[PDB]
RNA sequence: CACCUCGAUGUCGGCUCGUCGCAUCCUGGGGCUGUAGUCGGUCCCAAGGGUUGGGCUGUUCGCCCAUUAAAGCGGCACGCGAGCUGGGUUCAGAACGUCGUGAGACAGUUCGGUCCCUAUCCGUCGCGGGCGUUGGAAAUUUGAGAGGAGCUGUCCUUAGUA
RNA sequence: UAAACGCUGAAAGCAUCUAAGUGUGAAGCCCACCUCAAGAUGAGAUUUCCCAUUUCUUUAAGAAAGUAAGACCCCUGAGAG
C-alpha cells in the first residue's frame, strides 16, 4: 500500500536517461524530463524502474511517493500521452479548433480564443466535444480546466463547459 | 465558505484538511459544508 | 585588553575565554594589561604564553 | 603608567578581504564582515580610530535566507510624510538589488557615529563573482569556520 | 517623434464642416542633432536637440565647440529626446515640423507663467473663511495639524512662490502645420508665457 | 480611581485645514445561498479614490425635503480659539414659574452682555548666500529617493438574446 | 499577490490546491502616467572649453600674483520678482 514502493515498468520501447538531476524519459509519444529529487534513488531494471528512500521519516515517505507518482505519469505520456475530454452543453455553445487555435461559442457576447502550447493539441470531434490531448499530464490538466473555466457548469439548467463524466450537482431552480 | 474559529465535520463526507497552515472542512457532497478556519 | 587579547588570541588559534583558562590552570597571572601590551608589540612572546595555554588545556 | 597602546590614524595598515556570500545566513555574513571592519579582529583596535580592513563582498545575490524570510522578512522606511510607508521584502530586495540588503545588514551592526559610518564606507557588495577592485589585490577570507 | 519651438501665442481656426476650436501656434526653426548619446558612451539612449540660433557674442567657447560637431551657430535651447530611434538620426541632422502631420496627439511640456509669492487660497484652491458675521479669517490656509505630533506635517501647504513649474499636457491635437513658416497650431492651450519654450512631443499614452 | 496640570492645560457647536485606523457606505475581487433572471441575504479579501444641498433647532444628535454609486464608523487634548466665530453654556442687569420669613436660590426658564499677544526656537510653505563634490569652467544628463494622480453615473449595442 | 479557484501530487494504494512542483486571480502592492531629484558627503555620467605661467620658500597637496577658459560687479529690463 505504497506509491513509493510500486515498481514502474516501460512497456513498449520507452527509454530513460539519467543524470545527477533532470531525468529524462523517451518514446513514440515524444520526450520529458523533470528536475527529481536527490535523496529518492532509482534502481532501474531492463523494463522495471524502482524507487528506494533512505530512511522512513515523514519527509523521505511523502518525496518518495510524490517522484514515484512524477516517474510513472512520465512514462504514461510518453507512452500513451493523457487526454482530457470537455463536453460543452448550452443552446447555442459550439468549439471550432483551427490548428492550435481554439474557439468557443459560449454564450459570451464574444467568442473566446484558446491557444495549445506545443506539447498540447485539441481534437474537437464534434461542435460540442473537446478534447485536450498532450504529452505532460501537468500539461493536459492546466489547459483543460482553463477550458472548462471559460464557462464553468451551473446547477439549475447544466449550462457550460464540463469535464466528461464529472458529476454536477443540479438544483431546482423555481 | 463559513469562516468561523470552530470548524467541524458536518456529515459523514466532510474531510478535514490544512492547506497553508490553515485547517479546512472541504466536503464533496454539501458545498455548504466548506470550512475554513479564521 | 580584553577586546585586544581576543584578537591575538583568535590569531593564534584560541578564543579569549579558552586562553584566560588555560593560563589559569598553567598559574600564569600576568593581568590583562600585560597581556594586551605583549600582544600589540611583542607578538613572539604573547605566542609563547598562548602556547602555554593550550599545552595547560591539553592537559 | 598609563602605557596602553593606541593606534593613530595612518599608521596601520587597512587589508582588503573578499568574501564570498553564497549561502551563507544573511545575517551571520554580517556579523563576521561587521567584525572585520570594524577591527575587532587585529589586536591594534582602538575604539576611537578606524583600524578595520575593507571588505568586498561577492555572489550577494545567493545570500542565504533561512525560514520564511525570503517573503516575511520585510524593510521599511518612512518617507516622513503622512502615511509614506513604504515596505519590500528580503526576497525582493535579494532579487533585484542585493547589494543594499547586504549593506543595510552590516549598517545595523556597526555604531551609528561618525565613525561607524565611515567604516561603513569601506563595505563594498557585488551580486555576481566578479568586482573591480583587483588593483587593491585583495586576499580571500574563508568565513566557514567564523559563522 | 519631438521638436523644440517657441510659444508664439493663440488664435482660432475653423475646421472642415465650419466647427471653431481654438489653435496656440508654436513656431519651431529647425532643431539641429547636436549630440547622439548611447548605451556605449553614455548608458542610455537618446539625441541632443539645439534650437533657436544665438548671437554669437551671446555664446561661450565651450559652447561653440559643443556645436562644432553638427557644424551649426550657436543654440539657445539644448533638450535630449528618449524613446526615439537613434538610427534615423546623426549629428548634423535637421528636424522640421514636417515631422508632424495635422491629427496627430501629442504631449505639449512648458514652464507654466509665473505668479510669484501667492496665498493659499489662490495656490492651492483652497476655501475662504466667512467674509462676515465677525469674521476675523478670509484668506487663511486652515489649521497647521492636531495637536498630538507636537508638529506640522509635511505638505501642509502654504503661501508661497506659484507657478514656473515644468507642465506636460497630454493628448493635444496637431490642427495644422505650415512648413514654410515653421509653424505648428496646437488645438487648445500649452503651459507657458508666450516667446517661451515649448516641447512637442508624440503622445506616450498613444 | 484621583496619577500630571489650580504662581491657569480654554470648555459645546460651527468654519478652515486636514491626517490616520478598518470593525467597508460606494466602487473592485470572491465563497455560500431557502442564488432561475433582475434584485438580494450572509461571509471573505480589499483603506486606492469618493462618500451632498437644504428646512428646524446654539446645537451634536435627530426628524424632514430633495438628491447620490454612496450619503461609512471612529482616533487625532470628544484634532484644529497665540488659526476664525462665540449662537449654548459659568459673571455683574432685569423678569417669569418655583423654594425661602429674608438676604437670595434653581429642583427651571427668558431678554442683554469686553475672545488680548509685534513668532525667539523647533515644525511647515517658499527663496537666497557659503562651502563641498579634489585642476578651473559651459552645458546636457542617469535616477538612489520623494511627491502627485488614483472616483464615478447614465445611455447605446450585444439582446428583448441567456 | 490577498480572498478564491485550480493542475499534478504523496504523506495516507484511495482521496487531496501542497509538502516538493505548477497556474489563474482585486479600484489594492511594484511598475506603468505627471513632477521634484547627485548636499544620493555613496556628492554619479556625457559633450565641449582653458593649459601647465611667474616669484619666494622647500621638497611644502608650500606661499602669493598675474592671468587663460569663464563668471560676476555695474547698467538697460521682463516672459521673472
Ligand atoms: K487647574
Ligand atoms: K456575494
Ligand atoms: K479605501
Ligand atoms: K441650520
Ligand atoms: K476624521
Ligand atoms: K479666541
Ligand atoms: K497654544
Ligand atoms: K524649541
Ligand atoms: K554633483
Ligand atoms: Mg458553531
Ligand atoms: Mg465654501
Ligand atoms: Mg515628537
Ligand atoms: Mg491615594
Ligand atoms: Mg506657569
Ligand atoms: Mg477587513
Ligand atoms: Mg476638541
Ligand atoms: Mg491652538
Ligand atoms: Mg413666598
Ligand atoms: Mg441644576
Ligand atoms: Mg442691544
Ligand atoms: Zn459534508
Amino acid at each position: 500500500s505504497r506509491i513509493g514502493n510500486k515498481v514502474v515498468v516501460l512497456p513498449a520501447g520507452v527509454e530513460i536517461k539519467q543524470d545527477g538531476n533532470n531525468i529524462t524519459v523517451k518514446g513514440p509519444k515524444g520526450e520529458l524530463t523533470r528536475e527529481f529529487s536527490s535523496d529518492i534513488k532509482m534502481n532501474i531494471e531492463g523494463n522495471e524502474v524502482t524507487f528506494i528512500r533512505p530512511n522512513d521519516s515523514k519527509e523521505m515517505k511523502t518525496i518518495h511517493g510524490t517522484t514515484r507518482a512524477n516517474f510513472n505519469n512520465m512514462v504514461v505520456g510518453v507512452s500513451e500521452g493523457f487526454q482530457k475530454a470537455l463536453e460543452l452543453i448550452g443552446v447555442g455553445y459550439r468549439a471550432q479548433v483551427q490548428g492550435n487555435k481554439l474557439t468557443l461559442n459560449v454564450g459570451y457576447s464574444h467568442p473566446v480564443e484558446m491557444t495549445a502550447p506545443e506539447g498540447v493539441t485539441f481534437e474537437v470531434p464534434a461542435n460540442t466535444q473537446v478534447i485536450v490531448k498532450g504529452i505532460n499530464k501537468e500539461v493536459v490538466g492546466e489547459l483543460a480546466a482553463n477550458i472548462r473555466g471559460v464557462r464553468p457548469p451551473e446547477p439549475y439548467k447544466g449550462k457550460g463547459i464540463r469535464y466528461v463524466g464529472e458529476f454536477v450537482r443540479r438544483k431546482e431552480g423555481k | 465558505m463559513k469562516v468561523r474559529p470552530s470548524v467541524k465535520p458536518m456529515c459523514e463526507h466532510c474531510k478535514v484538511i490544512r492547506r497553508k497552515g490553515r485547517v479546512m472542512v472541504i466536503c464533496p457532497a454539501n458545498p455548504k459544508h466548506k470550512q475554513r478556519q479564521g | 585588553w580584553i577586546a585586544r587579547i581576543n584578537a591575538a588570541a583568535r590569531m593564534n588559534g584560541l578564543s579569549y575565554s579558552k586562553l584566560m583558562h588555560g593560563l589559569k590552570l598553567a598559574e600564569i597571572d600576568i593581568n590583562r594589561k600585560m597581556l594586551a601590551d605583549l600582544a600589540v608589540n611583542d607578538a613572539a612572546a604573547f605566542t609563547a604564553l598562548a602556547e602555554q595555554a593550550k599545552d595547560a588545556l591539553s592537559k | 603608567m598609563r602605557t596602553t597602546y593606541m593606534a593613530k590614524a595612518g599608521e596601520v595598515e587597512r587589508k582588503w578581504y573578499v568574501v564570498d556570500a553564497t549561502d551563507v545566513p544573511l545575517g551571520r555574513l554580517s556579523a563576521v564582515v561587521a567584525s572585520v571592519l570594524r577591527g575587532k579582529n587585529k589586536p591594534t583596535f582602538t575604539p576611537h580610530v578606524d583600524t578595520g580592513d575593507f571588505v568586498i563582498v561577492i555572489n550577494a545575490d545567493k545570500v542565504k535566507l533561512t525560514g520564511k524570510k525570503a517573503t516575511d522578512k520585510i524593510y521599511y522606511r518612512h518617507s516622513m510624510y503622512p502615511g509614506g510607508l513604504k515596505s519590500v521584502t528580503a526576497g525582493e530586495l535579494r532579487d533585484k538589488n542585493s547589494r543594499r540588503l547586504i549593506e543595510t545588514s552590516v549598517k545595523g551592526m556597526l555604531p551609528k557615529n561618525t565613525l561607524g559610518r565611515k567604516q561603513f564606507t569601506k563595505l563594498n557588495v557585488y551580486g555576481g563573482a566578479e568586482h573591480p577592485h583587483a588593483a587593491q589585490q585583495p586576499e580571500v577570507l574563508d568565513i566557514t569556520n567564523l559563522i | 517623434k519631438g521638436i523644440l519651438g517657441k510659444k508664439v501665442g493663440m488664435t482660432q481656426i475653423f475646421t472642415e464642416s465650419g466647427e471653431l476650436i481654438p489653435v496656440t501656434v508654436v513656431e519651431a526653426t529647425p532643431n539641429v542633432v547636436l549630440q547622439v548619446k548611447t548605451v556605449e558612451t553614455d548608458g542610455y539612449e537618446a539625441i541632443q536637440v539645439g534650437y533657436q540660433d544665438k548671437r554669437e557674442v551671446l555664446s561661450n567657447k565651450p559652447a561653440k565647440g559643443h556645436v562644432a560637431k553638427a557644424n551649426t551657430a550657436p543654440k539657445r535651447f539644448i533638450k535630449e529626446f528618449k524613446n526615439v530611434e537613434l538610427g534615423e538620426y546623426e549629428v548634423g541632422k535637421e528636424i522640421k515640423v514636417d515631422v508632424f502631420q495635422a491629427g496627430d496627439v501629442v504631449d505639449v511640456t512648458g514652464t507654466t507663467k509665473g505668479k510669484g509669492f501667492q496665498g493659499a487660497i489662490k495656490r492651492h484652491g483652497q476655501s475662504r473663511g466667512p467674509m462676515s458675521h465677525g469674521s476675523r479669517y478670509h484668506r487663511r490656509p486652515g489649521s497647521m495639524g492636531p495637536v498630538a505630533p507636537n508638529r506640522v506635517f509635511k505638505n501642509k501647504r502654504l503661501a508661497g512662490r506659484m507657478g514656473g513649474d515644468r507642465v506636460t499636457i497630454q493628448n493635444l491635437e496637431v490642427v495644422k502645420v505650415d512648413v514654410e513658416r515653421n509653424v505648428i497650431l496646437i488645438k487648445g492651450n500649452i503651459p507657458g508665457a508666450k516667446k517661451s519654450l515649448i516641447t512637442i512631443k508624440s503622445a506616450v499614452k498613444a
